[PDB]
């Protein structure tokens, strides 16, 4: 994130870290057995981490769950990018707390003008 | 861990969903109806790497997953993000029988 601000400390809940030896991609927990996350973020083993704000220091909220299925969409197309999207099954349920949520799916697309929130640990610069 | 480049703390960023013909505008012949474009013409905020597959909730509804970009916050270059309100039946239904 280019320009943003520190998020507050797990105020984001939904938000986990994919990690896999480092942090590489980021993504969003829909229910306590499934994150979504983008195709071309796709290895052959994955590990979630949920509850975290530091991802180098153990501050205490951390889950660490190794995914069990990988699944990227069918008409992904990595020249693209088109349908970069991908479901990953934890191997064990997550236990949901306060600093470990779900984040709602859509009951219809945006308005363009809509302001929203984009989190992750990318490059700041 | 954040290794030689990632920040260590989450960072988060304010940022509005802008109009299909600016998408298109920025991106001529690169965006399909499952992108939509999320960001500030002028460039200077935006998502970057490291942080693919991570969210866009907009009203705490999850409408985005950041997928690419030409760089990193550049002007009229805004970020190109998956289009969730387009795979909420493969979601589910992927979730039911997986
Ligand atoms: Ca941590």
């Amino acid at each position: 994130i280019v320009g943003g601000y520190t998020c507050a400390a797990n105020s984001i809940p939904y938000q986990v870290s994919l990690n896999s030896g480092s942090h590489f991609c980021g993504g969003s927990l829909i229910n306590s057995q499934w994150v979504v996350s983008a195709a071309h973020c796709y290895k052959s083993r994955i590990q979630v981490r949920l509850g975290e704000h530091n991802i180098d220091v153990l501050e205490g909220n951390e889950q660490f769950i190794n995914a069990a299925k990988i699944i990227t969409h069918p008409n992904f197309n990595g020249n693209t990018l088109d349908n970069d999207i991908m479901l990953i099954k934890l191997s064990s349920p997550a236990t949901l707390n306060s600093r470990v949520a779900t984040v709602s799916l859509p009951r219809s697309c945006a308005a363009a003008g809509t302001e929203c929130l984009i989190s992750g640990w990318g490059n700041t610069k | 861990s954040s290794g030689s480049s990632y920040p260590s703390l989450l960072q988060c960023l304010k940022a509005p969903v802008l109009s299909d013909s600016s998408c298109k505008s920025s991106y001529p012949g690169q965006i399909t109806g499952n992108m939509i474009c999320v960001g500030f013409l002028e460039g200077g905020k935006d998502s970057c790497q490291g942080d693919s597959g991570g969210p866009v909730v907009c009203n705490g509804q999850l409408q985005g997953i950041v997928s690419w970009g030409y760089g990193c916050a550049q002007k009229n270059k805004p970020g190109v993000y998956t289009k969730v309100c387009n795979y909420v039946n493969w979601i589910q239904q992927t979730i039911a029988a997986n």
